[PDB]
């Protein structure tokens, strides 16, 4: 009777989970269910709450049974007796002033095991809000709600209030082959076909689990494998094929160092004649964009290393109009608290509701809010899905648009150690960083790149020079990023070593396009006017625009691409920050191709909000071409540059029915020795690092370097 | 090349590194040639007859081997097309090659076979080394070294191959790569074909090998799908079949192909019994077949030949011969291809699979079986769809006669005894009934289902619009009505297109509408569930909701449901509220802060008051609502900004109260949400010396620069806080609360007894007396004189700045001059310090401690020890002087996890600081279980 999705397992554990739902609901028997991620659970607590809408019910036996209202309250070791006492209160005030044999208000908990032993021990709370409904007041028959705990962590009975506790283990063999039939069930001949790759994708899981450290992989990975396959055999309409079943098992089972999924899954076949490779960036893209059906795959986990995932993202998948939203932490420094959860969700439920997809950085502790929207389990409306998104006390159902996905970026050590394992369960785990993309010609070329540097630093007295202090925002990560950068850009050419010399050679360019003149100096000096010195020293002076801001800007107005109506660009400098007579100047200069550049100072901004109305007022211009120019001294910092660079990406994407073309600069202010926090440029992906020692135009010295280098002293007085 | 070597073999001294230079400048050029460009210029220009051993040569030459090795990591065959000159130079550049190619594991004789036969340099090596002996007498003896190992290699194969001591893997190997095999073969014998009919003898051998495996894997696969209910035990043939071969060799596996004797029949590692054989060849030729794989129910294999296999094929064989005489009856088909509905190409392959026992050939009548299929399903589906259509009759009330529809149900309940016939023998007034039906797929029978069951719903529908005109009006009253959630602002779009798809066969239909007329009636439907696909979702949702539906009519007039446009009210009229809580209540966000709404002309609701805890209700739901792609956002945006920057206003009130401030006690804040007459900012001190302030223009640009205003006067206040406790001793007795109570209190005629006992920890039995006393000294002529000045003064330079911050600045640095000229009835930090130091003076004698040994003045000490030992070794401290009164929070602080850096702050202050009248001693005990900040902050 309920409608029920057809990729659902209709397996007999959702289906007595279903069955005690309804029975201590509709009677008021509190009913406390324990079992590990993906044992039919909130699957049940979703389905009984959608079936028992008793009068607006899909089926004659509901409609005879009560409506069911169910607020929901999750559990954590810091949660207080208030809250649990607030939601029972809030339930009692639903079943206020209505007949409690046509209506009820259910309490449920999720992750109850969470509470059993927090320091506060609110689940002390239970024992009287379930007999009656009250701690101290006195007692109504519309306190007495219904209740329902869920948890994944074990749980004391003596405070259930001895009500009905059903606990379940890791299922068998047996009830994996009936939970993958049940989920092929829809198709006979699919299924037949699969039911020789079940008892086999069994055994495997069965292995990864016993195998790994801590629990990574559960149920809901060994079901999206048979739904994955059953899916590839259905559209094949053939036996499923060596490299579907592979692609299949990579995609749920991997993520995990440690863990060799593919083997042991191929240990229990012989399909491993074929064996091709699938790269993360593939798997990551067929999440993405997962080849009219219910194919929904879940939602992506990248674990990454230093924040690398998000270059490889926006450069790879994101070059065009799908670029997604950033759901982030703001950095600025009067946006942390509560009010970024509020409009964090906003953003979430728009995305939802438009179809954009959403990166989640460093906000996992948004997870609260978008727990049951992960388990991807939906009530259906005309078609249309909704899932359960909340801030604070209230939960509400929203709209998904089948365009829509969630990609989180986060560390792999972060998500190992903190990450609950239920959200790991939840999400597609994939491990992404560079080494990831680059091939093996590449991370030579990468390793050849360190050593030019190292050369280029100190030798192709002698002060001994470190990278840092040459290629302002160098770090372990540069090269590769720069050698990522620059493949991406030269497009999915082939190998040859002709293209080996042009990366490395861009590479450089780059890594010079970084560097302080006094290095190519020192360069030449070193080696005594060296013929590398002399082509590095005409590519820094004469082929870049080092001399200043307003250079550097001409060059990129003549020569930047068409294609790329949004140019992003990371400056960093020694001097002092541009003020507003210099974008006068650079007006004077620019006029006739853009209107005057817009300066900004991010630590002027003590709001997000603040700093978006002012990208808007200067996006919202008309002009064809815009020149946005963002200013910050590094005194912390980094975490508002990328907060500011986040949102300006964002806006641009949002405000980008136009064709208008949008030139980004973001200037930071360094200091040649530092104060301890070490720069780290070299951010990849959609832009350009370049260091100018000045952004001024030398009103003291009309002259461009290198011209005082073949130029005495008294020269300049005669 | 010349001046190369004329400036670099200059005799100049070691030390000073001309050669090297020099030279390294020129691998920089060549470097920048192409690593096939440097190797071609290398071998074909003949620059090298300068002498072979110079200092350029080697560093030309080390450029080449590089050159070689980014090739071979290319996996760029370089010698394909290759011209050489210097016979000398390509002998090392082959030499590089080779050397350069060769696995890491240059032992691995599989590897090494992998080699070979991948890489096509090496073709190009035994082609050389084949043509003229003059490239093998250039190579080096690395090379040679290698080539000696590929010949033994090549050579084992050959041997292999030929005998059949072939190992599976190294034979797969061969086979993928048989040409480059057989070409380097020839090469090293002509240095040095059988072979090509030795590799076909274990192709044909491998092939068997591997049908075998593939038909016992069948057989293993079927029992394990039959696993669930029945299980066999053929250890010897799993743990066969679990080898892996490519370790395997040939001729154990496999007899091979000798004339040796004759061409023996082959013999495989299974030993296959023939009944097995018969049975692993069908259930391999019927693997991918859906109609063999159910068909049938611990076994042994002989048993599993004879209950599974042999009922399984006879009862194929039999539907085989059924079909292709069309005897198979309709439960046949009904059972069996119940799977195969709208998958006829499918059926197609499975018939065709059933044909492959070439037995009942013709492989076309199944075209003729498929399409009887498609009519059996066809009609089938019209019975339903025919049911469908009586049920809709009913529900809608028409009377036009449908009785032809009865033939196909007079087939539908006679359905056991008909289906004894067959496909063809059928009838033709079905065939009829189901051309009738042909314009109604199950999407379409779905659609009119989803009309069926609603007979309640139409009847309201009907009785409600009457027309699709109506349904405009109606859609209004519940989009008030809907509840701004999605699914329930959603459930009014559901019904608006749910009313408008099955418009025609709820208004305009004529009850006496017969059988075609309706077909027509129905088109129209066709054309709207052609252009929705959820359209009968979308009636049946609306059926679902129909109580809401109802109340529409009468009642949701008058709704106006307002969670979005209560905050728009907010922000026109709203007003926010920050004051210091009233009743003695805890200060805390909740208590400072609150909204007031007000009503206006039009709208005539109660003026309401709204807690932080409703605004942030309010909050969440804007932001669950919102996803409304509407402008909407602008004020979900401003009332955001607005609470967040009132929150920070509060916020740093609050801090101020934690510090001790005095001002901002009776000071209230009313920020106008929109201005009132314009003034969107209005705060009152609650002082006679201070008027009422009050600013216009954006709400939120004023918070801001109020908010970090009051921030700097904060940090301001805390060094004045700090610099006046280290010009008066006895305030670090108290903390900041302590001391704004005494400063109230102290003024006060007479005093409360907590702060006479709060004092009396500085001047043991304090009374008013005391204080009286202590009052004079303090109030100097020159405090009355700086109160006359503020008090003067305040009110010009108030006028003088203009900005509600500029004037705030102003009050706050005179509070921090001289707070009496604004608080009267308070003490100053410095009268209130100056009292206590009176009061001190005036009582007993000093305290005159001394530290025991061990421990050393002017020194931090610290003592380490269990816990129990803690608590008693702190008190031989003071011990030492048992003739000295008791120490107490003064002189001794247990510490606890709740230990504030006040308490440690106000300790040290009391020990360091200058003032004192004696010898005390300070203890800080059990400091392990202090957080780490208030350690770090108190060192």
């Amino acid at each position: 009777g309920v409608p029920l999705r057809k990729t659902i397992a209709k397996n007999l554990a959702l289906k007595e989970n279903v069955f005690m739902m309804v029975v201590c609901i509709e009677l008021k028997i509190p009913l406390f269910l324990v079992g590990k991620p993906g044992s039919s659970k909130s699957l049940a607590k979703t389905i009984v709450a959608d079936a028992m809408q008793g009068p607006a019910a899909y089926s004659d036996l509901f409609r005879s049974l009560k409506q069911v209202h169910l607020v929901s309250f999750q559990c954590s070791p810091h949660s207080t007796p208030q809250g649990i006492i607030s939601t029972f209160r809030q339930c009692a005030r639903f079943q206020q002033g209505k007949d409690l044999q046509q209506y009820v208000s259910v309490v449920v908990l999720d992750e109850v095991g969470l509470a059993e032993d927090s320091p506060k021990m609110p689940l002390k709370t239970l024992h009287p809000l379930l007999e009656d409904g009250c701690i101290e007041d006195d007692p109504a028959p519309h306190k007495k709600v219904g209740f329902v705990g869920i948890s994944n962590w074990a749980l004391d009975p003596a405070k259930m209030n001895r009500g009905i506790f059903v606990s379940r283990g890791s299922p068998n063999e047996t009830e994996l082959i009936e939970s993958a039939k049940g989920i092929c069930s829809s198709d006979i001949l699919v299924q037949d076909r699969v039911q020789g790759y079940f008892a086999s994708f069994a055994k495997a899981y069965e292995t990864v689990c016993k195998r790994q450290d801590k629990e990574f992989f559960g149920l809901r990975d060994y079901y999206s494998l048979i739904k994955m396959v059953f899916a590839a055999a259905k559209a094949s309409n053939r036996k499923p094929s060596p490299q579907d079943i592979a692609q299949a098992v990579l995609r749920n089972f991997s993520g995990k160092d440690d863990i060799q999924a593919l083997d042991i899954f191929l240990a229990n076949l012989p399909e491993a004649k074929c064996s091709e490779e699938v790269s993360p960036m593939q798997l990551i893209k067929q999440n993405i964009f997962g080849p009219q059906e219910d194919a929904e795959s879940r939602y992506l986990l990248v674990l990454t290393k230093n924040y690398v995932a998000l270059q490889i993202l926006q450069q790879t998948f994101f070059e065009g109009d799908q670029q997604p939203e950033i759901i982030f932490g703001s950095g600025f420094p009067k946006d942390q608290e509560y009010t970024q959860l509020c409009r964090n969700i906003n953003r979430v439920k728009i995305c939802m509701e438009t179809g954009k997809m959403v990166l989640l950085l460093n906000l996992q502790n948004l997870y609260e809010s978008l727990y049951d929207a992960l388990n991807q389990y939906y009530v259906h409306l005309g078609g249309q899905k909704y899932v359960d998104l909340g801030l604070g006390t209230h939960r509400v159902k929203c709209r998904v648009h089948p365009n829509f996905r969630l990609i989180v970026i986060e560390e792999k050590d972060v998500v190992y150690k903190h990450f609950p394992i239920p959200l790991i369960n939840r999400l597609e785990k994939h491990y992404l960083d560079i080494n990831t993309v680059l091939e093996k010609w590449q991370k030579s070329i990468v390793e050849e790149l360190c050593a030019w540097v190292e050369k280029f630093i100190n030798v192709k007295k002698r002060h001994k020079y470190s990278p840092s202090d040459v290629f302002i925002g160098y770090h372990s990560d540069a090269c590769a990023s720069v050698v990522l950068q620059v493949i991406e850009r030269q497009g999915p050419r082939a190998l040859t070593e002709e293209l080996h010399q042009k990366v490395s050679e861009e590479a450089k360019s780059i890594l010079l396009n970084c560097a302080t003149p006094d290095a190519v100096v020192r360069l030449s000096a070193y080696s005594l006017g060296g013929f590398a010195a002399e082509w590095l020293s005409q590519e820094y002076f004469h082929r870049q625009r080092h001399n200043s801001f307003a250079d550097f800007l001409q060059a990129h107005l003549h020569t930047a691409d068409l294609e790329r109506h949004a140019i992003f660009t990371e400056i960093t400098t020694f001097s002092r920050l541009l003020t507003s007579h210099d974008c006068e100047i650079l007006e004077s200069e620019v006029t006739g191709r853009a209107p005057k550049p817009t300066l900004l100072w991010l630590q002027q901004f003590d709001t997000e909000y603040s700093f978006l109305k002012e990208v808007r007022n200067c996006l919202t211009n008309t002009a064809k071409c815009k020149i946005l120019i963002f200013q910050t001294d590094f005194e912390r910092s980094a975490q508002l540059i990328a907060s500011a660079k986040y949102s300006v990406i964002n806006e641009i994407n949002k405000i980008r029915e136009n064709e208008d073309r949008i030139f980004v600069y973001f200037i930071t202010k360094l200091s040649r020795v530092g104060r301890g926090t070490a720069y780290v440029g070299f951010h990849g992906g959609l832009w350009q690092s370049v260091h100018i020692d000045d952004l001024r135009r030398s009103t003291l010295m009309v002259s461009d370097v290198t011209r005082l280098q073949h130029v005495t002293i008294s020269q300049l007085f005669a | 090349i010349e001046v190369w070597r004329r400036l670099v073999e200059i005799q100049f001294p070691a030390e000073h590194g001309w050669k090297e230079s020099l030279l390294g400048d020129m691998e920089w050029r060549l470097t920048k040639e192409e690593p096939l460009s440097q190797i071609t210029a290398y071998c074909n220009s003949c620059w090298d007859t300068k002498g072979l051993e110079d200092s350029v040569a080697k560093t030309f030459e080390k450029c080449i081997i590089e050159a070689v090795s980014s090739a071979c990591q290319s996996q760029t065959s370089i010698l394909q097309g290759f011209s050489y000159s210097d016979l000398r130079k390509f002998g090392i550049v082959l030499s590089a090659v080779i050397t350069k190619s060769w696995p890491r594991t240059a032992d691995n004789f599989n590897d090494i076979l992998k080699h070979l036969l991948t890489l096509a340099d090496v073709k190009h090596v035994f082609r050389l080394c084949g043509t003229d002996e003059k490239i093998l007498a250039n190579v080096t003896e690395d090379a040679k070294r290698l080539i000696a190992v590929a010949d033994s290699v090549l050579t084992k194969v050959v041997g292999d191959l030929l005998s059949g001591t072939i190992l599976v893997g190294q034979l797969e190997l061969i086979i993928k790569h048989k040409n480059q095999f057989l070409d380097i073969w020839q090469l090293r014998e002509k240095s040095l074909c059988a072979v090509e009919e030795a590799l076909d003898w274990r192709r044909e051998e491998l092939l068997l090998l591997k049908k075998e495996k593939r038909c016992v894997d069948s057989l293993l696969k079927m029992c394990g799908n039959v696993k669930h209910l029945i299980q066999v035990d053929f250890g010897v043939l799993a743990v066969r079949h679990s080898q892996d071969l490519s370790s395997k060799r040939l001729n154990d596996t496999v007899t091979v192909r000798l004339s040796t004797s004759s061409n023996s029949q082959r013999a495989t590692h299974y030993h296959l019994s023939s009944q097995v054989q018969e049975m692993a060849g069908k259930i391999d030729l019927l693997r991918d077949s859906h109609i063999f794989q159910l068909f049938w129910r611990i076994l042994e294999l002989e048993e599993v030949y004879d209950y599974l296999y042999q009922p399984s094929y006879r009862k194929f064989i039999k539907l085989h011969q059924d079909l292709k005489s069309g005897e198979v009856t309709l439960a046949e088909i009904d059972v069996i291809f119940k799977d195969f509905v709208n998958k006829y190409t499918d059926l197609d392959s499975e018939l065709k699979i059933m044909c492959t026992v070439d037995h009942q050939d013709q492989r076309d009548w199944i075209k003729d079986r498929v399409e009887q299929i498609k009519e059996y399903h066809h009609l089938h589906q019209a019975v339903h769809a025919a049911k469908v259509i009586l049920q809709v009759k009913e529900s809608l009330g028409l009377n036009g006669d449908f009785s032809v529809l009865n033939t196909l149900l007079n087939f539908t309940d006679n359905f056991d005894d008909f289906r004894r016939e067959t496909l063809d023998q059928i009838n033709q007034e079905l065939i009829q009934a189901k051309k009738l039906l042909q314009d109604i797929s199950e999407a379409r029978c779905k659609g009119l289902q989803a009309l069926s069951l609603r007979k309640e719903f139409i009847c309201w529908v009907r009785e409600a619009l009457g027309g699709i005109n109506e349904l405009k009006v109606f859609v209004d009253l519940a989009s008030i009505s809907a509840g701004e959630n999605d699914i329930d602002v959603d459930r009014v779009a559901c019904f608006h297109d749910a009313v408008q798809g099955y418009a025609s066969l709820l208004f305009k239909l004529d009850p006496s509408v017969d059988f075609s007329a309706f077909m027509k009636h129905l088109k129209k439907l066709w054309k709207a569930l052609d252009k929705d696909q959820y359209l009968p979702r979308k009636l049946c949702d609306s059926a679902r909701n129909l109580e809401w539906l109802k109340t529409v009519n009468e009642s949701h007039g008058s709704v106006e449901r307002s969670s979005l446009t209560l905050a728009t009210a907010i922000n026109q009229r709203g007003i926010y509220v920050i004051q210091a809580p009233k009743g003695g209540q805890k200060i805390s966000p909740d208590t400072v802060l609150h909204l007031i709404l007000p009503e206006s002309p039009g709208s005539h609701e109660e003026s309401r008051e709204y807690s932080l805890e409703e605004v942030k209700e309010l909050l969440n739901k804007l932001m669950l609502m919102s996803g409304k792609k509407d402008r909407n956002n602008t004020e979900v945006e401003r009332f955001s900004e607005v609470f967040c920057s009132v929150q920070r206003l509060s916020q740093a009130f609050i801090d101020l109260h934690s510090a001790g401030n005095m001002l901002f006690r009776t000071w209230i804040a009313m920020a106008y949400c929109s201005p009132k007459q314009g003034v969107s900012l209005q705060m009152d001190f609650g002082l006679d010396l201070v008027t009422e302030l009050k600013e216009g223009g954006d709400v939120t640009e004023l918070l801001a620069a109020l908010c970090r205003q009051m921030e700097h006067f904060l940090d301001s206040w805390k060094r004045f806080v700090t610099q006046k406790r280290m010009e008066h001793f006895y305030l670090n007795f108290y903390t900041a609360e302590q001391l704004v109570y005494l400063s109230t209190e102290l003024r006060k005629q007479p005093p409360s007894d907590a702060a006479l006992t709060m004092l009396s920890f500085i001047k043991s039995n304090c009374t008013l007396r005391d204080v009286l006393r202590a009052s004079v000294g303090c109030g100097s002529e020159a405090a009355r004189y700086r109160m006359r000045r503020v008090m003067e003064e305040l009110p010009l330079m108030l006028l003088s700045e203009f900005s509600l911050v500029d004037k705030l600045r102003i009050i706050m640095e005179q509070s921090m001059r001289c707070l009496p000229a604004f608080l009267p009835d308070c003490l100053d930090l410095e009268t209130l310090g100056h009292c206590l130091a009176h009061l001190a003076g005036m009582g007993g004698s000093p305290v005159e401690r001394c530290l025991p040994r061990g421990l050393q003045v002017g020194q931090p000490n610290l003592v380490v020890c269990g816990h129990s030992e803690v608590l008693p070794a702190a008190l031989a401290v003071y011990m030492q002087t048992p003739s000295q009164p008791l120490p107490t929070y003064d002189e001794v602080l247990l510490c606890t996890p709740a230990t504030t850096f006040e308490e440690v702050a106000l300790l040290l202050r009391r020990c360091l600081t200058l003032g004192s009248l004696g010898h005390k001693v300070y203890s800080l005990l059990f400091a392990d279980q202090l957080s780490y900040e208030v350690a770090r902050q108190a060192e």
